[PDB]
């Protein structure tokens, strides 16, 4: 929590399970000593940027990246609350955002490579194949 | 030991006394394998380990 | 507003004043589990009102389940009776509700982001961990799970009159970051 | 000579970061004061020198009963050549 | 004297010491030992704050105040003995390559290229 | 009086039904005794 907080800071924003596979920290009481830890500074006083890391090892270019944050944008805008670990929504943007394209990215490549079963990648893209007619910009 | 069963009926009394379960169903179905329906059945298990 | 919260759990403890024989409690009760390697306590159930009862050896015995304080008062009396039906001289003694689960839903979506940034000493919000905002109130000391649903569930009261001032005072709020 | 990486520097390089997956390999992946005294008597009996620790462990009993058992039940000797042995 | 390092000495220095042991008593002993690869050697690139990676020409490094580098592996053999009986690939460092290297991307690179590369020929 | 001895392994249960799995045991049903190796007690709890 000391990092994630300081890259939470530095405007960069990392996922729990990605310095859980950083450190082990079985993530509970460290989601509450994260949580009690912003709670401290609190008193002591967003889900879109990974997607250019994400594609970052995906070798892709900034396009599907750039129409994955409309539609990242317009999901959450209007209905669809998207994704309750919306990391999920970001993903199934970049598939459905590969999905716009011809260009190889197999969930499965996808899913092992971003760390989600597919489920959820034709779920978020299932009701983006019905959400994809008002996800029209280009 | 061979044949394969399946009971499915209504508890109403079990207890649990040093690693020991104890069941009790009424009007109970076994299917073998056939199917038996049995009123009466008193279960009472222990610890295999 | 005009909404009441739906009370979902109340937590309630009760004296029975003897030392119990687990065992024979477990074996003679008709419904009550107790692994002793697991946990130290019977636990027991009846149906009407469906409750649990976490009966300790002590005779300190804990009700949860019950959805009002005279179910959970009903559920203590009963398995009182059952225990006293075993041959312990049981009493239902010192029942006190300890937990007050409720919940209710404003129908309108919320902007939480905006809210925990407007309320962030009291609330807490990761949405990667939790889908709800946590509202700690401090009167009554109640706290909220805050839902963009609209779902609100409310907890940590000891009396449902906390329940209710505390969605009371929660609604502004909600009315505020409803997201239109 | 040395074989350098053909691939795109990505693939390359995401994987010695954080490749989201763990632990591939196995390398160094690493009571009753009548009962609790019968018991205490026994191994006292059963050896003289029945050490606490030792019987709260054969014992499998709350630490506090066996030696309260070993107490008066057993010599409770804390010093000399026999350290921790209660006969 | 470059092409000689990156390619050679690089790798004899790793094979002198691939390996290094520890044996652990028991009451049968372990032993553990660690043992190296041949060394592998990227082409050179940058890790952005951001958290992104990406190849680097010798004319942004300079502007970017960055360094010409190119990052290094090499191969691990954990593994583990208990005594006399045994029960990837892997980043090291990042480094400066002389220019004109093989490692360099230029050491190919066609003269008009280099205009479009912005290297004075 | 068709009383059954067998040992449990494992049980499964959530506030409405128990599932007693029961191995190396013996059934005895209507004067007939019914010999098992693997057996999942499906009782129903109200």
């Amino acid at each position: 929590a000391s990092i994630l907080i300081g890259c939470r800071r530095a405007e960069v924003a990392r996922t729990f399970k990605e310095i859980q596979s950083l450190i082990h920290v079985k993530t509970k009481e460290f989601g509450k000593t994260l949580n009690i830890m912003k709670n401290i500074l609190r008193g002591k006083s967003q889900n879109l940027t990974y997607i250019p890391r994400f594609c970052s090892h995906l070798g892709l270019p900034m396009q599907v990246t750039t129409s994955a944050e409309y539609t990242a944008k317009k999901c959450k805008e209007i209905k669809e609350i998207a994704g309750k670990s919306p990391i999920t929504i970001a993903v199934v943007s970049i598939y459905l955002n590969i999905l716009l394209f011809q260009i190889p990215i197999t969930a499965a490549k996808v899913g092992q490579t971003l760390q989600v079963t597919e489920g959820t990648i034709k779920s978020g893209y299932k009701i983006l194949y019905e959400h994809r007619d008002k996800l029209v910009d280009p | 030991t061979q044949s394969k069963l399946t009971v499915k009926g209504n508890l109403d009394t079990y207890g649990f006394c040093d690693d020991v379960w104890t069941f009790i169903v009424k009007n109970c179905q076994v299917t073998v394998e056939s199917v038996i329906s049995v009123d009466k059945l008193r279960i009472v298990a222990c610890n295999s380990k | 507003s005009g909404i009441v919260p739906t009370l979902q759990n109340i937590v309630a403890t009760v004296t029975l004043g003897c030392r119990l024989d687990l065992k024979t409690v477990a074996l003679h009760a008709r419904n009550a589990e107790y692994n002793p390697k697991r946990f130290a306590a019977v636990i027991m159930r009846i149906r009407e009102p469906k409750t649990t009862a976490l009966i300790f050896a002590s005779g300190k015995m804990v009700v949860t389940g019950a959805k009002s304080e005279d179910d959970s008062k009903l559920a203590s009396r009963k398995y009182a009776r059952i225990i006293q039906k075993i041959g312990f001289a049981a009493k239902f003694t010192d029942f006190k509700i300890q937990n007050i689960v409720g919940s209710c839903d404003v129908k309108f979506p919320i902007r939480l982001e905006g809210l925990a940034f407007s309320h962030g000493t009291f609330s807490s919000y990761e949405p990667e961990l939790f889908p709800g905002l946590i509202y700690r109130m401090v009167k009554p000391k109640i706290v909220l799970l805050i839902f963009v649903s609209g779902k609100i569930v409310l907890t940590g009261a000891k009396q449902r009159e906390e329940i209710y001032q505390a969605f009371e005072a929660i609604y502004p709020v909600l009315s505020e970051f409803r997201k239109m | 000579r040395i074989t350098t990486l053909d691939e795109t520097v990505g693939v390359t390089m995401s994987h010695t970061g954080m490749s989201m997956r763990s632990d591939n390999s196995n390398f160094l992946k690493v009571m009753p004061k009548k009962e609790i005294l019968d018991y205490l008597f026994k191994l006292f009996d059963e050896y003289d020198y029945w050490s606490l620790k030792g019987l709260k462990e054969r014992t499998r009993q709350p630490e506090a009963h066996l030696k309260e058992c070993l107490d008066k039940v057993a010599t409770l000797v804390k010093k000399g050549p026999y350290a921790f042995k209660y006969t | 004297s470059f092409n000689q390092f990156v390619d050679y000495t690089l790798q004899d220095i790793i094979c002198e010491d691939s390996t290094l042991i520890l044996e652990q008593l028991a009451q049968i002993s372990r032993k553990y030992e660690i043992s190296f690869g041949k060394i592998y050697v990227t082409k050179p690139m940058v890790n952005e704050s951001d958290g992104v990676t990406h190849a680097l020409y010798p004319q942004e490094a300079r502007l970017r105040n960055l360094t010409y580098s190119s990052g290094l592996f090499v191969d691990v053999k954990k593994r583990t003995y208990e005594l006399k009986y045994e029960l990837g690939k892997v980043f090291i460092g990042r480094l400066p390559i002389m220019l004109r290297s093989k490692n360099c991307y230029l050491s190919e690179a066609t003269e008009s290229d280099l205009y479009k590369l912005k290297e004075c020929p | 009086e068709n009383l059954m001895l067998c040992l449990y392994d494992k049980v499964t249960r959530t506030k409405a039904r128990w599932k007693c799995s029961l191995k190396d045991g013996v059934v005895t049903i209507n004067r007939n005794d019914y010999t098992f190796q693997k057996a999942q007690v499906e009782a129903e709890w109200v």
